[PDB]
């Protein structure tokens, strides 16, 4: 209440730190129509907590790593709700990372168990397991631009960070999308 | 199963030495169409200025394709082995399933036992053509402005000389702490830690 | 320099050892004693105090002390002590191109 | 120590001076392609010398990658038998 | 008792099983010696390879053995990832990280297996007047030059991480037994390493030069040659000053 | 004439007298020694 | 060879030198920079001319290359060298 | 150093340097490396070319359908994709031819 | 040496005062469209190149 | 008349603020914070002009 | 010329020196040297 | 250059040329004969025995003024 808190201290120390990550999470996830938060898919605390802590880290730290930062986590913990499949496995992997009595003495699988048998020896694209790495590559680009930033960040990511850079402003006004 | 490997090593090794003797003798003694001769393909420093004072461009090329011959013999014999593991086995390129067996192999680099040159010759040849460039001031005079003149960069502005020259310590105390500062928070002790 | 220069109508090598010399003062000017106008006041951010003669290997000549060159230097105080030498930061290449500017005004006028 | 001689950040990185690098780089580059592919066109029309000269030269003798423990120039017979090879294909 | 925490246990054993994994099932990789996690209860873990003297350095390297390489370094930062979530990642796996990007760099400057640079050489390895034994003699580059090769080097190494990806996928009951055996033993050799992955059914990665593929009597799109560009924007400052020292 | 008042450092230097481009080749052995 | 410095008087302040004899000195250094290249006796193994460096550094060393795009360095891709 | 009987040297070298390997069947594949190989083994000391004016510089050497008059240098198996279905062109056909006296 | 010089366009200063893609070269891989290789005025490729060889060649633009 | 110099000064009259006269010094550098405030202090003032 | 270097020296026979310094080798020295004393005799006041 | 041709140049005259250079370096940083430079002195002699003879610390915008008068020089001549 600043009883002798200088006054140019005793404004600055109401701050509202905002040092947690779920109410900033649920600003994102109140975008989706499907969902309802609990305390067309219904999800509550524990399950959030756990898909976070999973995919993102630490959950009181979103002023020491920025905004921006947790607003792109966020985007991708939504994007890894809305369908189960990676849902379910988020959620064994938190559980045999704490290890309680009921850790399931392994996560799943990331592969189908079909795909498992369609890459085994005794299948159709085993050979494809010899093959150069110029055949494992998920990126094409013929256009290389001038900034590093556009080379190892995706699109969303540079409109995101982009305003980091120690760049001049008309260096930074030439890179994500042309809308400018 | 070692067979096929050696198969695959001795046919590369002799493909390359080949056609390296196949391009010497057809440049000594084919291209100028009295006794046959063969070259000693090495080239030294006194030679390497030689060439790159007094000779047109031709000549120069002449010497590249001596140094790439071999590179270039084993290139033309080798099997492509994309074709003969996606034939005998069925977002990137090895999930079309589309296509054409004839056209779904274009979409990467062929699988060629032997890729990517030998390191001196790409020593020798940019040796050759970097001397080239930078002795000689064709069609660029105006970029002599800036030879044997330093700008001064990235250090202190003034700084006097040091024990061999002055008998002054302070600059190299100076320069202590600067690798001080190096090794704790850029580079580390030894490559790939983190920091000291 | 300026005077055989206004004789012969010509430019020479004589102004090459005039302005060598009034160069090194122009600095002293406007660095070390502070005597411009550079910040509002002639007070900079950054100067080169001389260090004694001790510190050379030196020799030893009969010659008589120069007029001007060396009894000017009668009101430095080099600096004698190793662990108590003073110099700031260095100038930013925004800042080294004001204050020469100013060592620039004064040759000029 | 810093670096004091900033001169582009905006379309492209440069430092005072460096006003040359992009010309040398395109020279060097397009003498050693152009030389590559004048090998690669006279090669390619002289298969057949090729097929014969390493059938000869696998029978004469050579040494294995393998057995080297501890190429430039060529022994008489194998002189013999390029300048032959090169009378009749 | 202990002295160690679960969860880091649990992190440094999926570590080294995802390296000791996937360097057994490469073909022409060295041989594993010992794998052990917290030894004496310090707080380390390595995974040891046994060091023979048949190598002879003066051999070449051809590009699947490099490839190899760079997989089986970024293995068990993916096995880390793919069991524990990225968000429990340490910096753990750094030196492997390290030396992934030397093999990326050296293909690309120093064995011209860019398409898009050339044959051209940018780096020279250099040995020590003999702290490590080597260091690198470097080329100053143009920014063109430079983010061609950063382009390369990018495309090489994220698609070694999804072949290790991939090559941890399909193995993920071996993966599984592997770490369990380091959970309750900390320290395991190289034999019953091997013993505890055949009896898991693991599957070697396929070499395809030591096949046949003949035949004896006695049994439009892209294209991987398309031209590139670099984009760039000079002001017109820039290009006064280019064109003073053009002539 | 006067050839020397066209004389232009864009579009090539170049003298009246047409291209003396004498030249011949042996091998690079044979021209290096 | 049995061993002119400008270190002296910038640094030290010695000036132990008549103003003549040091404008004379910078009178003839000069015209024997510009106009002594390649004259017999007068002209030779000399370290005071620029050009005798320029040719030395022309035949014997291998192309040397501009500064980098780097930072951290100095102008090439290294470290300040040591000082003594 | 080693030497290998001429049998194992023609081995070795396989279907070598052809063209228009790697679009060859298998079988023809076999019989192309055996039948040149006894060529080479058996008649290897009078076995000439055939006279290049005769077929190599017509550029017969190496046929195209899609590219008969020879403007790419004999590089068409190469630089022209293959025709689609119902195209000008469709079907292609390709022929390599060699010689010997 | 006063009043002599160049001028901005190339002159010496005294004192005072498409490809043809027509028949096979136009059935090459992209022949036409952005993603085509640099040609020369008869339509041959920039260097002699052709899809065949082992580098890539860099399009201006 | 002839007793006069062409001696360039660049930091001079109009150029004695944050550019200097540099034509490239924005497209090299990120403006400072003291030159904001002096800009902003500078805007205000002058945008006081009219009104005072 | 010195430890090793050189590439200036033109009649040695050795890899470096070709032997009779060709033709055309000739035509361009004579061309620099003609060229270089041409403009040092119609300078006012230059050397003699 | 303007007999055999443009293409057909060798570096026999590489070295005169960087005399001519050396010459306008001296007459712009060292005499104060430049016009837009005047008397100033901006060089200083290496003291050593890459290789560099002289140095120079003068600000960038300076060194573009001073190397600009240096190439009209040159090309005038």
């Amino acid at each position: 209440g600043g009883e002798g808190l200088d006054g140019a201290a005793a404004a600055a120390v109401v701050e509202e730190a905002g040092n947690e990550f779920l109410p900033l999470l649920k600003e994102v996830l109140g975008q989706v129509p499907g969902i309802i938060l609990t305390g067309e898919l219904r999800l509550d605390d524990a399950t959030l907590a756990a898909v976070s802590r999973t995919l993102m880290g630490r959950l009181d730290v979103v002023d020491l790593i920025g905004r921006n930062t947790a607003v792109e986590a966020a985007e991708r913990v939504r994007d890894a709700l809305l369908h189960p499949e990676t849902r379910e496995r988020l959620l064994a992997m938190r559980r045999w990372v704490e290890g309680g009595p009921g850790a399931p003495e392994f996560p799943p699988s990331p592969l189908s168990p079909e795909q498992t048998a369609a890459m085994s020896p005794s299948g159709p694209l085993y050979g494809n397991l010899a093959l150069n790495l110029d055949w494992w590559r998920r990126r094409q680009d013929n256009v290389i631009s001038w900034s590093a930033m556009e080379i190892l960040m995706s699109r969303r990511q540079v409109d995101l960070y982009k305003q980091d850079a120690d760049m001049t402003e008309g260096a930074i006004a030439k890179l994500g999308p042309p809308p400018a | 199963k070692k067979s096929f490997k050696k198969k695959y090593k001795d046919k590369a090794i002799i493909y390359y030495e080949v056609g390296k003797f196949v391009l010497n003798y057809f440049l000594n003694n084919q291209l100028t169409q009295d006794i046959t001769i063969f070259g000693n393909d090495f080239l030294n420093l006194k030679t390497i200025n030689y060439l790159s004072l007094y000779n047109s461009k031709n000549k120069i090329l002449l010497q590249l394709m001596l140094i790439f011959g071999g590179k270039i013999s084993q290139l033309l014999s080798s099997k492509n082995l994309v074709k003969s593991l996606k034939q005998a086995s069925i977002g990137m390129p090895l999930g079309q399933t589309h296509l054409l067996p004839k056209a779904l192999s274009v979409l990467a680099k062929p699988m060629i036992f032997s890729d990517g040159y030998n390191n001196q010759n790409l020593k020798t040849a940019t040796t050759l053509l970097l001397s080239f460039i930078h002795k000689r001031y064709l069609y660029r005079k105006n970029l002599i402005v800036p030879k044997l003149l330093s700008f001064a960069d990235g250090n202190i502005l003034d700084e006097p000389p040091s024990p061999p020259f002055s008998s002054l310590l302070i600059p190299a105390k100076r320069f202590e702490n600067y690798k001080r500062f190096f090794r704790d928070t850029l580079t580390g002790d030894k490559m790939g830690q983190r920091k000291s | 320099g300026f005077a055989v220069r206004t004789a012969l109508g010509e430019e020479t090598n004589f102004t090459a050892a005039d302005i060598k010399r009034a160069t090194r003062m122009a600095k002293k000017y406007v660095f070390y004693y502070g005597f411009s106008e550079a910040g509002g006041a002639g007070i900079t951010t950054w100067a080169n105090q001389p260090y004694s003669g001790d510190f050379v290997i030196g020799q030893q000549r009969a010659r008589k002390v120069v007029s001007t060159d060396a009894m000017d230097a009668f009101a430095d105080w080099p600096t004698v002590s190793e662990d108590f030498r003073f110099d700031a930061p260095s100038p930013s290449d925004v800042t080294w191109h004001r204050y020469t500017d100013e060592v620039r005004r004064v040759l000029k006028g | 120590p810093k670096r004091r001689r900033w001169l582009l950040n905006n379309g492209s990185w440069n430092f005072w001076f460096n006003f040359d690098k992009l010309y040398s780089e395109e020279i060097v580059t397009t003498w050693i392609l152009e030389s590559l592919i004048q090998t690669y066109k006279y090669l390619h029309k002289n298969t057949e010398l090729l097929d014969f000269v390493t059938n000869k030269f696998i029978t004469l003798g050579y040494i294995a990658p393998e057995n080297a423990n501890l190429q430039s120039e060529l022994l008489s017979t194998k002189e013999i038998i390029l300048t032959n090879s090169f009378k009749r294909f | 008792p202990d002295p160690i925490p679960p969860q880091l246990r649990r992190a440094v054993s999926v570590y080294e099983a995802g390296k000791a994994l996937l360097a057994y099932i490469t073909p022409d990789y060295e041989e594993i010696a010992r794998v052990s996690v917290c030894p004496l209860n310090v707080l380390t873990g390595f995974t040891l390879f046994v060091e023979d003297e048949d190598k002879n350095v003066n051999a070449i390297l051809t590009r699947s053995e490099l490839e190899g390489r760079m997989v089986v370094h970024l293995a068990g930062r993916c096995a880390e990832k793919l069991v524990m979530g990225e968000g429990q990642m340490t910096g753990m796996g750094s030196p492997d990280l390290f030396h992934a990007n030397l093999i990326a760099r050296e293909m690309i400057m120093s064995m011209g297996m860019g398409r898009r640079t050339g044959p051209i050489d940018l780096l020279r390895v250099a040995a020590t007047s003999e702290g490590d034994p080597f260091y690198y003699h470097t080329t100053d580059m143009s920014t063109e030059q430079a983010r061609v090769a950063l382009a390369e080097v990018v495309e090489l190494l994220d698609a070694a991480e999804a072949k290790a990806m991939y090559g941890l996928a399909i193995n993920w009951r071996a993966l599984q037994a592997l770490t369990q055996a380091l959970l309750d033993r900390g320290t395991i050799t190289g034999k019953e390493v091997a013993h505890i992955l055949e009896s898991n059914g693991v599957i070697h990665f396929p070499d395809p030069y030591t096949t046949g593929f003949g035949w004896d009597p006695d049994g439009h799109g892209w294209h991987w040659n398309m031209p590139f560009s670099v984009k760039t924007e000079l002001p017109d400052w820039y290009k006064k000053e280019v064109e003073r020292y053009s002539y | 004439s006067n050839w020397w008042a066209s004389i232009n450092r864009k579009t090539g230097i170049r003298g009246p007298d047409p291209a003396p481009a004498e030249e011949h080749t042996n091998g690079p052995a044979r021209d290096i020694i | 060879r049995r061993p002119n410095g400008s270190f002296k008087e910038d640094f030290f302040g010695s000036q132990r030198d008549e103003v003549h004899e040091k404008n004379q000195v910078v009178y003839q250094l000069t015209r024997h920079a510009i106009t002594h290249y390649k004259k017999p006796f007068k002209g030779d193994y000399s370290l005071a001319i620029p050009t005798n460096l320029y040719v030395t550094d022309l035949f014997l060393k291998l192309p040397t290359q501009s500064i980098s795009n780097l930072t951290n360095v100095e102008n090439h891709n290294l470290s300040i060298k040591n000082k003594i | 150093t080693e030497s290998y009987p001429a049998a194992v040297a023609n081995d070795i070298i396989g279907m070598g340097s052809w063209r228009l390997k790697d679009d060859v069947d298998p079988v023809i594949e076999f019989l192309v490396a055996r039948l040149e190989g006894c060529w080479r083994e058996i008649l290897d000391t009078d076995l000439c070319l055939y006279p290049r004016e005769k077929w190599k510089e017509q550029g017969w050497d190496l046929v195209d359908s899609m590219d008969p008059h020879q403007e790419l240098e004999g590089f068409s198996y190469a630089d022209i994709p293959d025709p689609a279905k119902g195209e000008a062109g469709y079907p292609r056909l390709q022929l390599e031819n060699r010689v010997y006296c | 040496t006063t009043g002599f010089g160049w001028d901005p366009d190339g002159s010496l200063r005294y004192p005072f005062k498409t490809p043809d893609l027509s028949g096979a070269r136009g059935k090459t891989w992209f022949a036409g469209t952005a993603y085509d290789a640099p040609r020369n005025a008869d339509g041959t490729f920039k260097h002699g190149w052709h899809w065949n060889m082992p580098f890539s060649v860099k399009t201006e633009l | 008349a002839a007793a006069k110099l062409d001696m360039t000064i660049f930091t001079e009259g109009a150029n004695s603020r944050w550019p200097y006269g540099i034509e490239w010094l924005d497209d090299a550098y990120p403006k400072p914070y003291w030159v904001q405030q002096q800009e902003a202090e500078a805007a205000e003032a002058q945008a006081k002009q009219p009104a005072a | 010329t010195a430890g090793d270097g050189g590439g200036l020296v033109g009649g040695e026979g050795v890899e470096g020196s070709p032997d009779p310094i060709p033709p055309q080798l000739r035509r361009a020295v004579s061309v620099y040297e003609a060229g270089k004393a041409l403009l040092a005799y119609i300078t006012p006041d230059y050397e003699e």
